[PDB]
RNA sequence: GGGAAGCCUACCUCAAGAUAAGAUUUCCCUAGGACUUUAUGUCCUCUAAAGAGCCGUUCGAGACUAGGACGUUGAUAGGUU
RNA sequence: GUACUCUGGGGAUAACAGGCUGAUACCGCCCAAGAGUUCAUAUCGACGGCGGUGUUUGGCACCUCGAUGUCGGCUCAUCUCAUCCUGGGGCUGAAGCAGGUCCCAAGGGUAUGGCUGUUCGCCAUUUAAAGAGGUACGCGAGCUGGGUUUAGAACGUCGUGA
RNA sequence: GUGAGGGGAGUGAAAUAGAUCCUGAAACCGCAUGCAUACAAGCAGUGGGAGCACCUUCGUGGUGUGACUGCGUACCUUUUG
């Protein structure tokens, strides 16, 4: 099956109105004091006051 | 240019009431709809309301003549592939005469959103009081 | 019809005398609170709102708290309404309990309750459609809805056609369940049948309409 | 007046987007300026209430959603007994 | 001669379906000799007449040949009453149990197999019953391809031959 | 990223003449401003028409949008149509 028709672009607009992104949530460490993941390891190695990777 | 048309902020609008007891109801239904859409103004205009306010008091004491009491049937249609529903003229005014009365109202009325703007300025009541006590309405002949 | 408001257990067998087997539901009753009653002059009916189960206080809100603490009862779980006649409100007052003895051995009653989910399900199950058959040259055909319908009048798909979708998870209530027997130190009533949802659900069980 | 598996109720479910958008109980928000076009007027300063959401452990809920319970004041999931 | 075929064109012109018409078919009504029996307009009913729907066979060529692509079977349904059962009545050569005719009533229900591609029809055994029809003689961008209507081969008939 | 690409400086009459290099249009695709739009049905226009926003030779004026309303079933061929 396939169109008999075009689409105007406005039905297509209407169509991709539900593609929108959305934000992460993103929260300043209590003990290194950078942004990061909530409930994840920040890149260098700390997560919830212990230090993977000693260094 | 000269011939001008009402500006919709400066119509003003005022309350009447009619009895509806012992009338008949196609007469009664024109010429409320005659009121209501506004044509008794001199600054009628088709695209603007100008009409007035109407509330209908006695509503189940409207009356028909001849057979109508029990030939009239108002039918009504669910989209279902058996949904025709079928009452009569009787049990209708007798458990809901607001329906008979917009029925009625309706039919005489343009139809379109100026149409269902107007049907909206009808207040229909079964009892002999009304609520809209603090407009003030003047009691009108019929 | 004043009822209450209990929890499914799970289902077991009762021996009698003579030694007939009867499949029972058990249903656990945590003594219900009453909360408000609703009377004909302020609200336009007469009903009995109740209240059952236990909630932390950081889970109930503000206005919750304040609406328990004017009825004067802890907080449950869930709240429900029962329309009651004035017959049935004598000795009714809030912060009232109503207690597993309001039902007897013997007793007729109804059961509502929330039927189990089967997720997004086909025709056969659904609305117990035939299948085709398997061999004969049979194509990729098999459990498929198959027609719908005439194809100029009316030319479409009337309202209401059978088809695939969401099966389960809605109210349902079943009538005529004979009250096998009540127990009043452990709170519980068992009763001869089955009563739709899985364990530990809410149901509401109602004297019989019917009689 | 009597009068049928016919119609309306009665039984079960859904239902206020019923734009006619209904009702009940409870809860929350009571500061200091400037200017104009003196108006639920526009810019500043000071606080973000009751709640909802993001996130996580999850389900007898589930295509994705939505819905139910819990988040150190904890038995929500895994492990152990 | 082409069923081994090909090109340019047509719904100007056929086969299937729709439309107009209702000769034909189905149903209803009027009069009525006669008949079962010696009589009951209880029940049929000759010779004649008047209508209704569009389910059969037909007539006409208005749409479609720069394509409306199907005989039957499977799955899935919806509507009409000219009612098969269940429901309510009048009359009767209605003693009762039963039967026959007519009126009202569409809520629900309304078989399995053998033989044939079968629709249909015949047969065996059940049930309260195994109703009549419309929907592109419902439904093939949902399935099947047994029949018809491509290319191979043979028999019977015709042709000197293809 | 010792990449591609870009921003400065500089040459040039001219760098939206920078090597994908004279001028550089339409279909097509973004951004910003102004108005309208989430209870009302169809060749999307036309004749009226309130309001809103910027201009002023401050008007029985201009530029945009335009709720509400009467009427209104595309173009070409071939045909009795
Ligand atoms: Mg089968
Ligand atoms: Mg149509
Ligand atoms: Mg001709
Ligand atoms: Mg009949
Ligand atoms: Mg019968
Ligand atoms: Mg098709
Ligand atoms: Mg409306
Ligand atoms: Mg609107
Ligand atoms: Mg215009």
């Amino acid at each position: 099956a396939v169109q008999q028709n075009r689409k105007s672009r406005s039905r297509r607009d209407m169509r991709r109105s539900h593609d929108a992104l959305t934000e992460n949530a993103l929260t300043v460490d209590q003990a290194t004091g950078e942004t990061h993941r909530r409930h994840h390891v920040t890149k260098d190695g700390f997560y919830r006051g212990r230090q993977l990777f000693a260094k | 240019m000269k011939t001008l048309s009402a500006k919709p902020a400066e119509v003003q609008h005022d309350w009447f009431v009619v009895d509806a007891t012992g009338k008949t109801l196609g007469r009664l239904a024109t010429e409320i709809a005659r009121r209501l859409r506004g044509k008794h103004k001199t600054s009628y205009t088709p695209h603007v309301d100008t009409g007035d306010y109407i509330i209908v008091i006695n509503a189940e004491q409207v009356q028909v003549t001849g057979n109508k009491a029990l030939d009239k049937k108002y039918y009504r249609h669910t989209e279902f592939p058996g949904g025709l529903k079928e009452t009569n003229f009787e049990k209708l005014v007798a458990h809901k005469p607001e329906e008979i009365f917009e029925r009625a109202v309706k039919g005489m009325l343009p139809k379109g959103p100026l149409g269902y703007a107007m049907i909206k300025k009808m207040k229909v009541y079964a009892g002999s009081e009304h609520p809209h006590a603090a407009q003030q309405p003047q009691v009108l002949d019929i | 019809a004043i009822g209450l408001v209990g929890r499914k257990c799970g289902m077991t067998r009762i021996f009698t005398d003579a030694g007939v087997s009867v499949p029972v539901t058990v249903i656990e009753v945590d003594p219900n609170r009453i909360t408000q009653i609703k009377t004909l002059e302020t609200d336009g009916y007469q009903a009995v709102q109740v209240t059952t189960g236990e909630r932390r206080e950081s889970r109930v809100t503000n206005a919750q708290k304040g609406h328990f603490a004017k009825a004067g009862v802890a907080a449950g779980r869930l709240v429900k309404e029962f329309r009651v006649t004035e017959a049935e409100l004598e000795g009714r007052e809030v912060g009232g309990t109503i207690g597993v003895d309001l039902f007897t051995v013997g007793q007729i009653v109804d059961v509502t309750g929330q039927s189990k989910g089967k997720g997004f399900q086909g025709g056969v199950k659904r609305w117990n459609f035939r299948t085709q058959d398997a061999t004969h040259g049979n194509s990729v055909s098999h459990r498929v809805l198959g027609s719908t319908g005439q194809n100029q009048t009316p030319g479409r798909v009337f309202k209401g056609k059978k088809m695939a979708g969401h099966l389960g998870d809605e109210r349902v209530t079943v009538q005529g369940l004979e009250i096998v027997s009540v127990d009043t130190e452990r709170s519980v009533l068992v009763v001869k049948g089955a009563i739709p949802g899985a364990t530990g659900g809410d149901v509401i069980v109602r004297p019989t309409i019917k009689a």
